[PDB]
């Protein structure tokens, strides 16, 4: 129990998520991750995972998991998913076929939404080519649209590939923001470092009971030894293998 | 900074006994435990460097290989001798684990470092007596790395010392299946020749996975240069390649390696490990057979 | 994490003067979670700096900040009368607001205080009480000296007072009986 | 432009579970988060929680999740504040803070001015009040009062100019004792925490 | 959740049949795979 915990802020409980066309990613490695505080974190809007159930994810062992955190416009939220199109699953973030992994989206009007305007959301709509999966384009150069050379500002063939979220309270369900998390899994050959909560139970000797240590399984009574076992060593063994 | 002034010398040392660690974990008590694992064998020849430095700044020192694992040994005083590196091309063009020990809080990092001909540490400010890293030589640029660990600072001065002893420091690389491993155990000897006679086992200290290929090895120097601009400086250790080998491990009472017996030294030591016990009463015992290996190979086609 | 900051700052009319902070966490989608407020003595806090690269509206333009890591800094273009006053550090990357150990900028100026005495009336006397007052005022450092004659002199006093006026005061309550009032007194003050 | 006002100080014997109320005009109290901020005399500030009176949603520091619970109110546009269980070491000053159109939810933009709130078992001890070679000015004292807040003036609010007010002095006896004069005459004592109010003539 | 749930869904209840996007817009590993399972069982025993 004395496994340091991966923090599950700074990605959930962040004030202001990066935006959506220069999302930031968290690597989450040597550690266990407790998903336990995800659970009752928020009513969230939509819980789909894709190749982990959402149960075993307390127990599977991951290489390396990563959590991306964004904001998007409501009615938008269908657009992030394996295989989906539109502006969001084209130019801003595009998850591949082979996605392995969960999304998180929960409602946000309260927090990034303001009456005068919380114009500093950007998400990107014009672009020459749709993105790769996992791939981030933060350029801001203004697209050209037209064939036209355009100039240092925006005009009537060329705009700026960023927009502005508009987000105000005063508008109903489908324009509030919405902060989406996505989290992605893999495995390779390098060794796993993440496997969940282990949830150990409490410690019974001298009963005919089922014992498991760091993954050791077997069937036996437990009694207090008077062996001298090395600090670095962790499993006692017999003559008889 | 990146300038070649480390001169090293080499030589040759007789290892009688030295280089046997714990290969697992399990406790083992009035067992003798045969097992086929990376090991030194004993009476082997080894190279035994000698660093010097004449401060004639106002040299050479190539680096050296790494074959699944390298033993390596030191006892210079004042721990002069305290970093060690690995990687597999060594020039920031691949990550490469990098290893700095100092007096406290070890760094353990792996990146893409642009190591100098002579990687090592230097001190200065003695005017008032803040001692700390005067210049970052070990490498003349550093591109992006991947993981990092700190760790408490290991084999370091006698604890208590006494009246000018002297002490023998190991260190044991190896790297299987992604999972570096590092033996260590320092042994206090006499102000005698160094490697005396006897046994002593190495106990594992760094077990972390990486996943990276090593294919080279270097290490880092410590000078306590003083102004005055240079000061002169010795260190001694040893470096010996590993070789697969079948050994037979004796624990006594206490869960400890006592002694070690190298099954391919000579016939005496081959019937121990086939009998499984360090004592052989009189009589004939059939061993394994030899076989002329083939010197060369023949290909014959159309 | 909890912030730190100086708990003595000095400094000079026209001049600038620097606090450090430290205790800045960093989360996924920004880092320059750093707001400052300044709280004038006895009144509420105002905020003066948040998100160190913009300003808040009505708010002078003297004031400045820098971020380096987790290490935060409060710079002032220049020193006026109205900057003598709190300074509070804050974090907001956790979602969580955090405040500081607090401090006191002081600036230097002009030092004779003006020493005055009233005797007690003939209520208190009736009301078997007599309270001699002693006053200091248009004094600028904050630090004085009280004493009473009779052979030198229950008495308290407190120096420090509220800075309206850009300027302190002192008074003293020398508590004596009636009888011992008639029997006889004479302020001493003491200053820089 | 847009003000927010809390109540008048208050003062109250420990456990009686006080309430501090607060005002708002000027805007929609509705889509902007409120809180409040704490901060005892001599320490700096320590924030206590949040509330956006859109909805109940509320949020609370980790060291005040259940030792201070906050409401608002949309429909006059007031927040609440109730304590349970005080004790002597929680008087303390209060100040409002709202999140406004200049940062984010988090940040706040605007402030009060104070609300003082003392909690003790001195049993708010009435002031009195005692008149003082001069010429030249006059003045009167104050003394034998437990709660610090008292306000004095001259004349019936009269004379404003030459009229100054002085912080108030601790005896020995455990009663503070302050004493405000005017440039030259009758003087006027309030006491809120106490309700005495007592006149004099110099 | 350990909540009792209600009659409609909730932040720690939710329904357990979820619907397919069938869309034909999407690649390979996303469409619809009618599957067919035959089984056999064949042993000492009287056949039909």
């Amino acid at each position: 129990n004395i496994t340091n915990l991966c923090p599950f802020h700074e990605v959930f409980n962040a004030t202001t998520f990066a935006s959506v066309y220069a999302w930031n990613r968290k690597r989450i490695s040597n550690c266990v991750a407790d998903y336990s505080v995800i659970y009752n974190f928020a009513p969230f809007f939509a819980f789909k995972c894709y190749g982990v159930s959402p149960t075993k994810l307390n127990d599977l062992c991951f290489t390396n998991v990563y959590a991306d955190s964004f904001v998007i416009r409501g009615n938008e939220v269908s657009q992030i998913a394996p295989g989906q199109t539109g502006n969001i699953a084209d130019y801003n973030y595009k998850l591949p076929d082979d996605f392995t992994g969960c999304v998180i989206a929960w409602n946000s009007n309260k927090l990034d939404s303001k009456p005068s305007g919380n114009y500093n959301y950007l998400y990107r709509l014009f672009r020459k080519s749709k993105l790769k999966p996992f791939e981030r384009d933060i350029s801001t150069e203004i697209y050209q649209a037209g064939n036209r050379p355009c100039n240092g500002v925006a005009g009537p063939n060329c705009y700026s590939p960023l927009q502005s979220y508009g987000f105000r309270p005063t508008y109903g369900v489908g324009h509030q923001p919405y902060r989406v998390v996505v989290l992605s899994f893999e495995l390779l050959h390098a060794p796993a470092t993440v496997c969940g909560p282990k949830k150990s139970t409490n410690l019974v000797k001298n009963k005919c009971v089922n014992f498991n240590f760091n993954g050791l399984t077997g069937t036996g009574v437990l009694t207090e030894s008077n062996k001298k076992f090395l600090p670095f060593q962790q499993f006692g063994r017999d003559i008889a293998d | 900074q990146c300038v070649n002034l480390i001169t090293r010398t080499q030589s040759y040392t007789n290892s009688f006994t030295r280089g046997v660690y714990y290969p697992d974990k399990v406790f083992r008590s009035s067992v003798l435990h045969s097992t086929q694992d990376l090991f030194l064998p004993f009476f082997s020849n080894v190279t035994w460097f000698h660093a010097i430095h004449v401060s004639g700044t106002n040299f050479d020192n190539p680096a050296l290989p790494f074959n699944d694992g390298v033993y390596f040994a030191s006892t210079e005083k004042s721990n002069i001798i305290r970093g060690w590196i690995f990687g597999t091309t060594l020039d920031s063009k691949t990550q490469s684990l990098l290893i700095v020990n100092n007096a406290t809080n070890v760094v353990i990092k792996v990146c893409e470092f642009q190591f100098c001909n002579d990687p090592f540490l230097d001190v200065y400010q003695k005017n008032n007596k803040s001692w700390m890293e005067s210049e970052f030589r070990v490498y003349s640029s550093a591109n992006n790395c991947t993981f990092e660990y700190v760790s408490q600072p290991f084999l370091m001065d006698l604890v208590g010392k006494e009246g000018n002893f002297k002490n023998l420091r190991e260190f044991v690389f190896k790297n299987i299946d992604g999972y570096f491993k590092i033996y260590s155990k320092h042994t206090p000897i006499n102000l005698e020749r160094d490697l005396p006679q006897g046994f002593s086992a190495l106990e594992p200290l760094v077990d972390l996975p990486i996943g990276i290929n090593i294919t080279r090895f270097q290490t880092l120097l410590a000078l306590h240069r003083s102004y005055l601009g240079w000061t002169a400086g010795a260190a001694a250790y040893y470096v010996g390649y590993l070789q697969p080998r079948t050994f037979l491990l004796k624990y006594n009472e206490n869960g400890t390696i006592t002694d070690a017996v190298d099954c391919a030294l000579d016939p005496l030591s081959e019937t121990k490990c086939t009998l499984k016990s360090f004592t052989v009463e009189k009589g004939i015992y059939q061993t394994s057979n030899f076989r002329v290996q083939p010197t060369e190979s023949i290909v014959r086609f159309p | 994490s909890a912030l730190t900051q100086p708990r003595s700052v000095s400094g000079s009319l026209g001049q600038s003067v620097t606090i450090s902070c430290t205790g800045i966490s960093s989360d996924v989608g920004g880092d320059n979670y750093v707001s400052w407020y300044q709280q004038h003595p006895g009144k509420a806090p105002k905020l003066m700096i948040y998100d160190v690269s913009k300003r808040p509206s009505g708010v002078p333009d003297r004031f400045s900040g820098s971020k380096s890591g987790n290490t935060a800094s409060l710079t002032i273009s220049g020193l006026q009368a109205d900057d003598e006053a709190d300074y509070y550090c804050c974090s907001y990357a956790l979602s969580r607001v955090v405040f500081g150990g607090g401090t006191m900028l002081t600036v230097l100026g002009q030092p004779a205080p003006s020493v005055t005495l009233f005797p007690p009336s003939s209520e208190e006397l009736q009301a078997n009480k007599a309270t001699l007052v002693c006053l200091i005022s248009d004094f600028y450092p904050g630090a004085v000296t009280v004493a009473w004659k009779a052979s030198p002199v229950g008495v308290e006093t407190t120096t420090p007072s509220k800075q309206s006026n850009n300027k302190y005061a002192a008074s003293s309550y020398l508590s004596l009986t009636p009888e011992q009032w008639k029997s006889h007194y004479s302020c001493q003050v003491t200053h820089e | 432009q847009m003000q927010l006002v809390q109540s008048g100080a208050e003062v109250k014997k420990p456990g009686e579970s006080l309430k501090i109320s607060c005002k708002g005009s000027g805007y929609t109290f509705s889509y902007y988060w409120i809180g409040w901020v704490r901060q005892m005399p001599g320490k700096g500030l320590e924030w206590m929680g949040i509330i956006y009176p859109g909805d109940s949603d509320t949020r609370y520091s980790p060291s005040f999740q259940g030792q201070v619970t906050i409401s608002a109110d949309k429909s006059i546009s007031t927040a609440y504040l109730h304590w349970s269980s005080l004790k002597a070491s929680d008087t303390a000053m209060y100040y409002c803070a709202r999140q406004g159109d200049l940062g984010d939810w988090i940040l706040l933009g605007y402030w009060g001015q104070g609300t003082l709130v003392t909690v003790s078992s001195a049993s708010t001890k009435g002031p009195s009040v005692f008149p003082l070679k001069s010429t030249a000015a006059l003045g009167c004292l104050v003394k034998d009062y437990f709660p610090e807040p008292v306000t004095v003036s001259w004349n019936s609010g009269a004379l404003t100019s030459g009229v100054h007010t002085f912080p108030a002095v601790l005896q020995s006896s455990g009663l503070y004792s302050l004493s405000s004069v005017v440039t030259v005459y009758i003087c006027n004592v309030n006491h809120k925490p106490s309700n005495t109010k007592v006149d004099k003539k110099v």
